[PDB]
């Protein structure tokens, strides 16, 4: 696992001694080379999984998200480049340096054997994503935002800081392996509800679940076009993947205990797919639009069934890479415009064909269109649901028509009609953001070839 | 000619570097957890007759 | 003054085709953004998509289903060709298990 | 003192509520005697009389706020024939946060006061089911 | 005050710190705090003001008064048993009079309202010398009485010192009054875990001097006291303001930094001692500490202040002294986590 | 791929036994220590939480004016 | 809450004693070492960025002490670390082996003999 | 009605009033050392009634 | 917290007047001179912990 944490290390000083015209070269390129080498750990054993030392492990989990990680990096330096170009050189080289501290923390997160680590870096994960946002958002409110961010994260993860030392304490071990092979049952009792909420509700809010959910579209609205990216393709993922963790040592419990999250999260994607419908901000749609799917997550990772976490991982890769997609695309037009507004910039289609096109195929994802790795997912949770209760499907199929609706909607909105009379500083789009936009869907439907890549250890 | 270009792409080598670094770490860390090797009950085996060890 | 504080007005953008009609979108320098350009395409659609996906296409079968069909095979032509069941309710030897002597 | 604290426990839950209600307007009288006195030292009340104002209602407010805890408590416990149930505790909880919204008259604080007192009085009776401490001693 | 004065009276209240920490008889130990009082008593009134003289005023009165309280509990220790040495206290009632006094010279709350009133009136200078040096000798004390202690007193202290130093630092624009309060909840989350292990309390007492030495630094060379003053560093000194910023972080408690540690160590600890609820309270209460770094760092480093026109001849001048320890104890305040096993050292 | 890049299932099946041995002996060696801890702090005949008493060697026996003592 | 300083024959202020000797020295690559040589580094860089220096080429000669004086000390520090837990695993053996009854060997059962309890997933 | 009012208002808004409200309550302290020392006197007398028979 | 330098010194700076039992001026005793010396050396070197019981 050191082939790939010192090379992401090596980036640092690479980028502080290179010459301030050559660190976007520099980075990208051998972000690009860190990704191909990452790439490698996708060869999984099967029965079990790949324990490098006695710190790190790689799982079919942790591999799609590992490889994700290390892809999003380059695709954030090709779109930061643009709106960083008036910077000084030393704030540039600060703004590499923080994506690539973020890079080293995700990477690191991902594979760590041992549950205090993992905490210690899933928590070292929000400082550098707090100066990005704070420091190179563009707007006045990015102070709120993060603040937002910072606190709401907090809240939910010290509990679980208290209820990992008291596990350790209890058990001699916080190690997966030991913790996987040695479970036993949990009681029903106060103490043991309240050691299930404290190992439950970080990774509730990260996701986020609805009702906690009101930082995420002011931190993903008010961050740069990078922070936006990281923000919904990897950051949201954690949570996740903390729950598959975790909630090894919490049966038999979660069979109650996930009663009111589950209701949460199924009239909450209902509820973020109908605030989609009127949404007069183009980042904000994107913004509940993740919210909605990571309910679907949510859902998926209660009901414990193969068939959920499968489909639940398919489901966290596909709306990264699509989620990402969306906000590039978004911020494309506010470069040209200079706003946020949706009805501001209008038959954009007339003007810009090839962003049109990049549009309609990443409008087709976000409603998952077959035989797209994001309908897999989200087929797999709703037959798992189905399983779980034959009443769910009203649900899904009310917000897969919603979840179209507002898809439809957007595209329509910016795409279609006739152009802004008044706008005339449309210039044709450049070769950076269509290589971007490509960069983003290529892999999307290269995946559907070889699905099982991204469907988790329980394929 | 090569002295100017070297002192300005230096900086390409520190990633490999790092990355060659990295897989021997890897190789010296597999190293420490050699308790097990061909002591499984399922890959316990018989060396061939000029092999020392079973995987390295 | 009626002025609240001494600001530079706020700029407007500059057209990177305005002083290169190809700029690529990547830099202001012709050279540096022409390089950008390439250097992306080469690691990205040369080296990262295709390779990447050649190599992940013919990954060897570490994950055991050809070896599982061959040893199920194996298995099904053994049992049906003495008259076994295919399979047991049991997936372990009840000879080998102590359950509790008494139930009441 | 926990004296209070031990007459109060001293009783079992669903019996004898009159004797409940009485030890837990004690504890209430204390406490809000203590904050009376604490919030005259840091703050003078430019007078006598005043100062005995303020000691009379916020020590007025503290003593009927356990008093309608400690009675409804009990009489929901003995009712519903459920000791040991943090439920009793919750809706004790929220009449005494009722009480005092209603004393201070502002429906927000009453809410408020109902809902955090409750889930407060809650968290209390399962501390007590299950041997929670705060003050832990130091065993190891 | 003549240089040579200045360094007497240092090393008489150094001098008065270390007989309290190598004393073995009770008598030497309240020597060592008279002798550190009558030295320090100097040292906040060097610059002449009255709010330094209000501020050395109030420190003498609260020094005093627990001196007494400190003098009569080893006297009714003795009276109940003749015994001079600092072992463990004979009398729950003159336990409880030891605690008082050491808390009241600590500025444990309530006895906390002096601390910031006495960090205002004050020098940096002063201000540094308060709030790092003259904790070790009561914490010292403590910790040598530590088995006694009555865990319900000193608990309650402590997480009303937190609370507190939460809530008052919330309100302030003056910087010597955030640090204050800082201290004040600081002091708490130590005298937390000091009943359960003393090791721990050395180790939250070490990383606690690091930072606010580290940030007492940084505030004497951008020489702000306010708020708004400190807003204007970046346009002079922006590595002193990005450094400020990673320290504040480090004072959140924020992981991978340095200050994320105690914080981290003591909870594990007091889980240890089945001590599930109060942990989890105070790291939800230091989250008010957080906040207001944080609002610090928002006006500090993350976003540029407005700035005057007369900074363009400050810009042509260097500093002309120069603080030694100050890139050690930045690396240290930031920079240590990794290095966690090696507080079995401290025991 | 398999020949220039991996190895065999053997190594990574018997480097997880190892790890495991490894993690399996520290958990038993900490809750072992926590009991230790636990009996030496409730009964203090161990090494641990020896706190200190009066050193017998400060006492003078010499006679005291007075034949008793 | 002080388990360690009343040890018997325990020197005051030596900081390393004479039984810390029967132990291995850490080894001079150490990532331990090269880590408080590391923080050494970031000392001297931080010190050449405030004084308003060149932050890498500045002060070698300072830079090189630094990283000496951080690694020397980090060496002494690592082997007070490692004597200290020496001296934690020795006593808890010494206490195990001289309290037999209170750390009691009972026989285990295979899981086959061991009733667990099924709880079905639906 | 949900996410812009009433979410906002139990969870942020909520936190953020209680914490100005208590930050007030207990920074706003006139300076006068005659306060103090008569709230030290009744700490003092707690301690000793409520702690110090308690053992 | 407690350095101790007279012990590693064996300077005796405080000790002397630390316990009634311990070389008064003219061999003068301590009216409980018997009970404490009893006392201390039940105590000596068992710890805090069991010295108390
Ligand atoms: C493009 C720019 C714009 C944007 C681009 C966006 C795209 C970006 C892409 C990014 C990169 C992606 C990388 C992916 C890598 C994939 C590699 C891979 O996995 O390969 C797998 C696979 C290789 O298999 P293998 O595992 O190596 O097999 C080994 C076998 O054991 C043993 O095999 P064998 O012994 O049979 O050997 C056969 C041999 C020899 O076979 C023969 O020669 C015999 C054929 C019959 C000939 C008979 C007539 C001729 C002879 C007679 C006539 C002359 C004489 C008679 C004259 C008579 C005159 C009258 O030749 C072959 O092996 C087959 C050709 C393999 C080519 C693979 C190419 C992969 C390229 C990967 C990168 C691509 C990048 C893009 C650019 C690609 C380049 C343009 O390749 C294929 O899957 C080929 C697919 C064939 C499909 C057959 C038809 C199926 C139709 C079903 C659907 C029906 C409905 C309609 C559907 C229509 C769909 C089209
Ligand atoms: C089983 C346990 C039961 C519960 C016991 C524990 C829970 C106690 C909760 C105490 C709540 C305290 C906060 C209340 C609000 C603040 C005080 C105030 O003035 O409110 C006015 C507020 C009305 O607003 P307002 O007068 O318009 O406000 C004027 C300005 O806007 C703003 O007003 P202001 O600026 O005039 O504020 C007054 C002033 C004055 O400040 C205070 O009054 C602070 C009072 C703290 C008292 C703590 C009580 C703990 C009792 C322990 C003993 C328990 C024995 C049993 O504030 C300050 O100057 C700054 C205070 C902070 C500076 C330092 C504070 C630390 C001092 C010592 C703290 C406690 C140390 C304890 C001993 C430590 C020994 C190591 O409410 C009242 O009128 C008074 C009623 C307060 C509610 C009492 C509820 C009692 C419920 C008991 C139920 C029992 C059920 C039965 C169980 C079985
Ligand atoms: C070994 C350690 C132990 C140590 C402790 C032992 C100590 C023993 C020594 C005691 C022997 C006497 C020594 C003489 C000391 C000299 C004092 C002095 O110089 O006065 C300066 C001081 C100010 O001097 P100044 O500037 O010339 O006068 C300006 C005006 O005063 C101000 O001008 P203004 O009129 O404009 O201001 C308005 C007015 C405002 O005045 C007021 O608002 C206070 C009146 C509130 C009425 C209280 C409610 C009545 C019923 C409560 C009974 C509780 C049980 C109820 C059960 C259920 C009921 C059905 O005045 C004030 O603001 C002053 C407030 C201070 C009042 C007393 C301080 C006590 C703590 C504060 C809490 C207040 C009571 C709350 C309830 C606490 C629990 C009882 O004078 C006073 O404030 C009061 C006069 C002093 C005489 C009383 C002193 C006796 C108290 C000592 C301790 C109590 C007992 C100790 C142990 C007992 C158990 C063991
Ligand atoms: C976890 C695994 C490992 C991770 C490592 C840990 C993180 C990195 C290490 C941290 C400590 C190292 C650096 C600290 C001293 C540098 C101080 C500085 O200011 O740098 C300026 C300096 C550039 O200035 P210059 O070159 O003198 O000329 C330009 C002018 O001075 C013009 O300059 P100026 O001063 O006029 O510019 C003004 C600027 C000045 O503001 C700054 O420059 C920011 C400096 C903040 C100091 C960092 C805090 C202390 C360390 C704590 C780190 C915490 C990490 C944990 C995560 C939390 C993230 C905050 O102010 C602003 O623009 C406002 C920015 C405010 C935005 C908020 C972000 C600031 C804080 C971010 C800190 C992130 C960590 C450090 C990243 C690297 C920074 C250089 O940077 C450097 O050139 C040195 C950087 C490192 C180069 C040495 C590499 C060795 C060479 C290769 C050998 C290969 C070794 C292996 C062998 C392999 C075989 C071949
Ligand atoms: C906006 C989104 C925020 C996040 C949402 C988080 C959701 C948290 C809710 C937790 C789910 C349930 C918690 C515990 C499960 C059952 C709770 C209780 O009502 O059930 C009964 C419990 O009986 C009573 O109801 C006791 C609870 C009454 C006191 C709780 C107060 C509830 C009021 C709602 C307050 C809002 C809480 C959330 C604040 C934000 C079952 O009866 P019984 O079989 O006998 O007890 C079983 C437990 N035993 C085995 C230990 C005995
Ligand atoms: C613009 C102009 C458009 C018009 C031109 C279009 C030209 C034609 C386009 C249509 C092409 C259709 C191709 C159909 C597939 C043929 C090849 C296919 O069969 O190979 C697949 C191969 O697919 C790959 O295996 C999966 C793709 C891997 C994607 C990795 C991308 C690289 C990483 C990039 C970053 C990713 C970030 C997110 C990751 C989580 C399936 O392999 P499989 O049938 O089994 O192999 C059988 C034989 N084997 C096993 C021995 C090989
Ligand atoms: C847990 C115990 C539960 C305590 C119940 C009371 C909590 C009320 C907080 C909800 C908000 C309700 C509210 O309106 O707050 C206001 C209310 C004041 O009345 P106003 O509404 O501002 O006056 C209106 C005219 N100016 O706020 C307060 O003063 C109380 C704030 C402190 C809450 C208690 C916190 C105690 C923490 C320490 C515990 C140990
Ligand atoms: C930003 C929003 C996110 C909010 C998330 C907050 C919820 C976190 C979950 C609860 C936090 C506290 C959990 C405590 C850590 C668990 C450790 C444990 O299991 O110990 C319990 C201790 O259990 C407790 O003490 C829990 C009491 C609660 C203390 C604090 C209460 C605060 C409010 C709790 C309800 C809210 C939690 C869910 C709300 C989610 C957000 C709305 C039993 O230990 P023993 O004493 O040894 O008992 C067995 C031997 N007799």
């Amino acid at each position: 696992m050191l082939k790939i944490i010192i090379p992401t290390t090596m980036l640092l000083p690479m980028t502080w001694m290179s010459k301030h015209n050559m660190i976007w070269i520099n980075a990208t390129v051998h972000s690009l080379l860190i990704s191909l080498i990452s790439l490698s750990l996708l060869n999984q054993l099967g029965e079990n999984s790949l324990n490098f030392s006695l710190t790190f492990f790689s799982d079919s989990l942790s591999a799609p998200l590992l490889v994700l990680t290390t892809w999003l990096l380059p695709l954030m330096l090709m779109a930061s480049q643009s709106h960083l170009s008036k910077e000084t050189t030393t704030r540039k080289k600060l703004y590499i340096t923080m994506l690539i501290l973020l890079q080293l923390f995700l990477i690191m997160t991902f594979t760590a054997t041992e549950l205090i680590l993992f905490y210690i870096l899933f928590e070292a994960t929000l400082v550098p994503t707090l100066i990005i946002i704070t420091r190179w958002g563009n707007q006045t409110e990015r102070l709120n935002a993060g603040l937002y961010f910072l606190f709401y994260t907090l809240a939910g993860s010290l509990p679980l800081l208290v209820a990992l030392v008291y596990i350790q304490n209890t058990t001699g071990s916080l190690n997966f392996l030991i913790i996987h092979y040695w479970s036993h049952p949990l009681s029903n009792s106060w103490s043991n509800i309240f050691m299930w909420l404290a190992c439950i509700m970080a990774f509730m809010v990260k996701m986020p679940l609805y009702g906690l959910h009101l930082w995420l579209p002011k931190a993903h609205v008010e961050a740069p076009i990078a922070g936006s990216m990281v923000l919904a393709a990897v950051l949201l993922k954690l949570g996740g993947y903390g729950m598959m963790r975790i909630t090894t040592i919490l049966n038999p419990l979660t069979n109650y205990m996930a009663y009111p999250f589950l209701m949460l999260s199924m009239w909450g994607m209902i509820m973020t797919s109908s605030i989609c419908l009127r949404q007069t901000d183009l980042k904000s749609l994107i913004a509940y639009s993740s919210v909605s799917h990571m309910a679907l997550v949510i859902v998926a990772i209660m009901i414990q069934t193969p068939w959920s976490f499968m489909g639940a991982t398919a489901l966290m890769i596909a709306h990264g890479l699509t989620s990402s997609m969306l906000f590039c695309l978004a911020n494309t037009n506010y470069e040209r415009v200079h706003s946020r507004t949706m009805i501001l910039a209008r038959g954009l289609q007339t003007l810009l064909p090839l962003m049109a096109t990049w549009w309609l195929v990443a409008s087709l994802t976000n409603l998952a269109l077959p035989p797209s790795i994001n309908l897999i997912g989200e087929l797999f949770i709703i037959t798992a649901s189905f399983s779980w209760s034959n009443i769910t499907i009203i649900l899904m199929g009310m917000n897969m028509m919603i979840t179209a609706l507002y898809s439809l909607y957007m595209l329509i909105t910016t795409q279609r009609g006739k152009y802004t009379h008044h706008i005339n500083n449309i210039k044709p789009s450049f070769t950076r953001e269509n290589a971007l936009m490509a960069l983003h869907i290529l892999p999307l439907l290269l995946l559907t070839l070889n699905p099982k890549m991204i469907l988790g250890p329980l394929y | 000619n090569v002295l100017q270009i070297v002192r300005d792409h230096w900086v390409h080598i520190l990633v490999p570097v790092g990355f060659v670094f990295g897989c021997y770490l890897d190789r010296r860390s597999d190293e420490k957890l050699t308790a097990f090797r061909n002591k499984s009950l399922l890959f316990k085996r018989e060396l061939r007759p000029n092999e020392e060890v079973t995987w390295k | 003054p009626t002025i609240r504080l001494q600001e530079d007005p706020d700029p407007e953008d500059e057209n990177l085709y305005e002083k290169n009609p190809d700029s690529h979108g990547y830099d202001k320098d012709p050279i540096v953004d022409l390089w950008n350009m390439r250097v992306v395409f080469f690691f990205g659609f040369s080296i990262v998509l295709v390779l990447g996906s050649t190599f992940v296409a013919y990954l060897p079968d570490y994950r055991m289903q050809e070896w599982a069909r061959r040893e199920a095979e194996r298995l099904v032509k053994y049992r049906e060709a003495n008259g076994l069941p295919l399979m047991e309710s049991n997936c372990f030897d009840p000879n080998k298990i102590q359950l509790p002597e008494d139930e009441d | 003192a926990k004296t209070l604290l031990h007459k109060y426990s001293d009783i079992p839950e669903g019996t004898e509520c009159h004797r409940k209600a009485y030890a837990s307007t004690s504890i209430g009288g204390a406490t809000g005697l203590i904050v009376s006195a604490y919030s005259i030292a840091l703050k003078p009340p430019a007078s006598f009389l005043e100062g005995v104002a303020r000691t009379g209602r916020y020590t007025f407010t503290s003593a009927a706020i356990g008093a309608i805890f400690g009675l409804t408590s009990c009489i929901s416990a003995q009712v519903r024939e459920k000791p040991d149930d943090p439920l009793n505790y919750f809706i004790g909880g929220c009449a005494g946060g009722l009480t005092l919204g209603a004393r201070t008259r502002s429906y927000g604080i009453g809410a408020a006061a109902c809902a955090y007192m409750g889930l407060t009085a809650a968290l209390v009776k399962m501390g007590q089911l299950e041997g929670w401490q705060v003050f832990a001693e130091p065993k190891v | 005050m003549n240089p040579i004065i200045y360094t007497t009276l240092i090393m008489t209240v150094m001098s008065g710190t270390m007989l309290v920490m190598i004393s073995s008889h009770w008598l030497l130990i309240w020597i060592g705090f008279e002798m550190n009082l009558l030295a320090m008593i100097p040292v906040l009134m060097k610059n002449f003001n009255p709010r330094a003289t209000e501020a050395a005023t109030k420190y003498f009165l609260t020094q005093a008064t627990a001196s007494m309280m400190l003098m009569m509990a080893i006297i009714i220790n003795l009276l109940y048993s003749g015994q001079w040495t600092i072992t463990k206290m004979f009398n729950p009632v003159a336990m409880t009079m030891m605690t008082m006094a050491l808390a009241m010279k600590l500025g444990l709350s309530p006895f906390h309202f002096w601390v910031p009133e006495v960090t205002q009136g004050i020098s940096l200078q002063a201000g540094l010398l308060l709030l790092t040096w003259q904790k070790l000798a009561p914490l010292s004390v403590l910790c040598q009485i530590s088995q006694s202690i009555n865990p319900n007193l000193m608990l309650t202290m402590a997480m009303l010192s937190i609370l507190i130093g939460g809530w008052g630092g919330l309100n302030q624009t003056q910087l010597r009054k955030i640090m204050a309060y800082s201290s004040i909840a600081h002091m708490g989350w130590m005298t937390a875990v000091l009943p359960y292990n003393t090791t721990m309390t050395i180790l939250n007492l070490l990383i606690y001097i690091t930072m606010t030495l580290a940030m007492f630094m940084l505030l004497i060379h951008s020489s702000a006291t306010t708020t708004l003053s400190l807003s204007h560093t970046w346009n002079k000194m922006p590595v002193i303001t990005s450094l400020m910023m990673v320290t504040l972080l480090s004072m959140g408690g924020l992981p991978p930094l340095s200050g994320f540690m105690p914080k981290w160590m003591i909870i594990q600890e007091m889980t240890k001692n089945e001590s599930i609820i109060m942990p989890t309270l105070m790291a939800m209460t230091a989250l008010l500490n957080l906040y207001f770094y944080m609002r610090l760092a928002y006006s500090s480093s993350l976003t540029m202040f407005p700035s005057t026109n007369n900074m363009k001849m400050k810009w042509q001048f260097e500093h002309t002294k120069q603080m030694k320890l100050l890139p050690t104890m930045i690396v240290l305040s930031t920079l240590v986590l990794p290095m966690t096993p090696a507080l079995s050292s401290l025991n | 791929i398999a020949r220039t890049f991996y190895d065999g299932p053997e190594k990574n099946y018997e480097k997880t036994m190892a790890i495991l041995q490894i993690e399996a002996e520290k958990a038993e060696l900490r809750l072992k220590e926590l009991e230790v801890r636990r009996l030496m702090r409730a009964r203090g005949d161990g090494p641990w939480y020896q706190y200190p008493t009066i050193d017998k060697a400060l006492i003078d026996h010499s006679p005291k004016t007075t034949p008793d003592n | 809450m002080t388990m360690m300083s009343g040890r018997p024959g325990r020197v005051p202020l030596q900081f390393l004693p004479n039984e810390a000797r029967s132990l291995p020295p850490p080894k001079l690559t150490d990532p331990r070492l090269v880590y408080m040589g590391f923080l050494g580094y970031c000392s001297g860089l931080i010190d050449n960025a405030i004084r308003r220096r060149p932050v890498v080429s500045a002060g070698l000669h300072r830079q090189l002490l630094y990283v000496t004086s951080f690694v020397f000390f980090g060496y002494y520090l690592l082997k007070r670390q490692d004597y200290m837990y020496a001296l934690r695993d020795h006593d808890m053996f010494a206490y195990v082996k001289s309290h037999p009854e209170d750390f009691p060997e009972k026989d285990k059962k295979t899981y086959g003999e061991i009733l667990e309890e099924f709880h079905p997933v639906r | 009605l949900l996410d812009l009012i009433w979410l906002e208002t139990i969870l942020p808004k909520t936190t953020s009033f209680i914490q100005m409200k208590m930050s007030i309550m207990v920074s706003n302290q006139k300076g006068l050392i005659k306060l103090y020392f008569l709230s030290f006197l009744i700490t003092i007398m707690i301690s000793m009634t409520l702690f110090n028979y308690h053992e | 917290p407690f350095f101790d330098v007279q012990k590693r010194l064996g300077l005796d700076l405080d000790r002397w007047m630390t316990i009634q039992s311990a070389e008064q001026p003219h061999k003068i005793p301590g009216r409980c001179h018997a009970f404490e010396k009893e006392w201390i050396e039940c105590a000596h070197g068992i710890g805090g912990i069991r010295a108390e019981k």
